[PDB]
């Protein structure tokens, strides 16, 4: 199991920026998908799940109305698309995999930095 | 909030009769 | 299983009747309700009382324009049979609660429901859908981690015998042979 | 009219349609009586037990006879 | 649905560090618990209160009392010097939380 971020940079408040989170060793589309988030100094915070079908998906209040997460199971690819950025949502995006029948985050990626200013 | 969570016979034999209103009648057949 | 929808569009653009079981009444109302394509009610197993105990309800987003509102005691290898009539503008429910020793077939035998509310509701009812409790454990976002019966009534002549009880303990379906008839 | 034994015996019935040819009702018996479904015609004869008329009469002997 | 576990722990090295969460949600649901060392992502210590992955050495134990939940660390390391998160989610399977985070120093 290996998830591999991507397309995180430097934009500044109300542009648009999207990641993508590449899995592999495992059939994606049979588990749910996460993104967490952890602005330097400062703890985790969940930003988002999408359903293993992309059934459902929910967001923290925080981020909710502004960010979308969508997936692509036919590329094995997670992605989060988050328009109108604010400097407070500065910090390293992890995605992480959903535990089968469970509540926590088994495998988690290496994470990308995304700064707004 | 919602959640999108969409992903055989048996016989009724003799079952499925109820009081059809509500006059007390004993020891009589009614139709 | 804990209620039952029943209305026409099931969503606001007309009324609705919504019939709730909890651990304390039934809670029965009729309002423009804006029901959930899969609406249940969410139940968890809480770890220090050990036992299972009720979240939150995911039966409709919005409900408005109620006219009626009732409320009364709780009736939901135990079998719970319900009739359900919508005649001249009441809404009809007769149930029974038999103990049984089977486990894919209705029982055999003859048991008569009783009458347990007359609401006069006064709305048109063309479906309805049944109110399931599920287990947060299936409310999972991974692919991996509730039976009921469903006839329908129609027009005909019983012959119904009354014991020296009053009690109903046998009947005849006067259409369904030869004999019977 | 339905033929049949006691249902202290059986609760097996043979169907009289009385006048009707069997060939419009839809063991299919056609008697001057009507069209007797569910009773099996047999050469031998035997006292009279249920009428059905026209000479003809049936019974139970186990499955209904005409 | 929040978690509040104390901004850091003291231990010298072969004691016995506990770490705390409470909140109302800890008495329903279960806590998980992760370990974030710098530069990498937090690895999960301990599942469903008590419960160790096949990664995770005897030394990480974990119980409950009420609202509140406790990792245990036995034998505390220069290894263990970590920030420890404890983690639940809603009751309706709709949003997930993580404390505030507690840095071990040893
Ligand atoms: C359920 O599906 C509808 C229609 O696609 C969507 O708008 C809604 O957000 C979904 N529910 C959740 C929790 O994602
Ligand atoms: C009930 O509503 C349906 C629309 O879903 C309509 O077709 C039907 O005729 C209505 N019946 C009555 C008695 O109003
Ligand atoms: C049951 O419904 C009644 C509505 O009067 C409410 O007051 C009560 O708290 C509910 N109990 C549970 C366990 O949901
Ligand atoms: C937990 O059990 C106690 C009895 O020991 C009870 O008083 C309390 O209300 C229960 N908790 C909940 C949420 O019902
Ligand atoms: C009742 O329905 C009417 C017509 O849609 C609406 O204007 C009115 O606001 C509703 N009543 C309430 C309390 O919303
Ligand atoms: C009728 O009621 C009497 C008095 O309670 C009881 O002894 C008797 O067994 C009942 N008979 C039937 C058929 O229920
Ligand atoms: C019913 O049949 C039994 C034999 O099984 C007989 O002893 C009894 O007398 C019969 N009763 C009647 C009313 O025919
Ligand atoms: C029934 O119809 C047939 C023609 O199909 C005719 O030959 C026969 O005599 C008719 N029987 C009676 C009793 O009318
Ligand atoms: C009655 O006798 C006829 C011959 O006349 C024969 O064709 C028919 O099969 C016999 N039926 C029975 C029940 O013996």
């Amino acid at each position: 199991v290996q998830l591999v971020e991507s397309g995180g940079g430097v934009v500044q408040p109300g542009r648009s920026l999207r990641l993508s989170c590449a899995a592999s060793g495992f059939t994606f589309s049979s588990y749910g998908m996460h993104w967490v988030r952890q602005a330097p100094g400062k703890g985790l915070e969940w930003v988002t799940v999408i359903w293993y079908d992309g059934s459902n998906r929910y967001y923290a209040d925080s981020v909710k109305g502004r960010f979308t997460i969508s997936r692509d199971n036919s590329k094995n690819t997670l992605y989060l698309q988050m328009d109108s950025l604010r400097a407070e949502d500065t910090a390293v995006y992890y995605c992480a995999r959903a535990v089968a029948g469970e509540w926590y985050f088994d495998y988690w990626g290496q994470g990308t930095l995304v700064t707004v200013s | 909030q919602c959640v999108n969570l969409t992903t055989a016979y048996t016989n009724s034999f003799t079952r499925g009769v109820y009081y059809p209103d509500k006059v007390f009648r004993s020891s009589v057949l009614h139709s | 299983i804990r209620g039952w929808i029943f209305g026409t569009t099931l969503d606001s653009k007309t009324q609705s009747l919504l019939i709730v079981n909890n651990a304390t009444n039934v809670v029965i109302k009729v309002c423009e309700f804006q029901f959930c394509n899969d609406p249940f009610l969410g139940v968890y197993y809480h770890k220090n009382n050990k036992s299972w105990m009720e979240s939150e309800f995911r039966v409709y987003s919005s409900a408005n324009n109620c006219t009626f509102e009732y409320v009364s005691q709780p009736f939901l290898k135990n079998l719970r049979e319900f009739v359900f009539k919508n005649i001249d503008g009441y809404f009809k429910i007769y149930s029974k609660h038999t103990p049984i020793n089977l486990v894919r077939d209705l029982p055999q035998g003859f048991s008569a429901l009783e009458p347990l509310v007359d609401l006069p509701i006064g709305i048109n009812i063309t479906r309805f859908q049944t109110l399931l409790a599920l287990h947060r454990s299936y409310l999972t976002p991974g692919d991996s981690s509730a039976a009921y019966y469903v006839g329908y009534l129609q027009p005909r002549t019983f012959l119904l015998k009354y014991n020296e009880n009053g009690t109903i303990t046998d009947a005849v379906d006067c259409a369904l042979d030869p004999l019977s008839e | 009219s339905v033929i049949t034994p006691g249902t202290n015996t059986s609760n097996q019935v043979a169907v009289l349609y009385q006048d009707v040819n069997c060939t419009e009702v839809p063991n299919v018996f056609q008697t001057r009586a009507g069209c007797l479904i569910g009773a099996e015609h047999v050469n031998n004869s035997y006292e009279c037990d249920i009428p059905i008329g026209a000479g003809i009469c049936a019974s139970y002997q186990q499955s209904i006879i005409a | 649905y929040e978690l509040t576990q104390p901004p850091s722990v003291s231990v010298s090295p072969g004691q016995t560090a506990r770490i705390t969460c409470s909140g109302d949600a800890l008495a329903k649901h279960y806590a998980y618990w992760y370990r974030q060392k710098p530069g990498q992502a937090p690895v999960l210590v301990i599942y469903k209160d008590s419960e160790r992955p096949s990664g995770i050495p005897e030394r990480f134990s974990g119980s409950s009392s009420g609202t509140t939940v406790t990792l245990t660390i036995s034998g505390v390391q220069a290894e263990d010097e970590a920030d420890y998160y404890c983690q639940s989610a809603d009751s309706i399977g709709s949003s997930w939380v993580f404390g505030g985070g507690t840095k071990l120093t040893v």
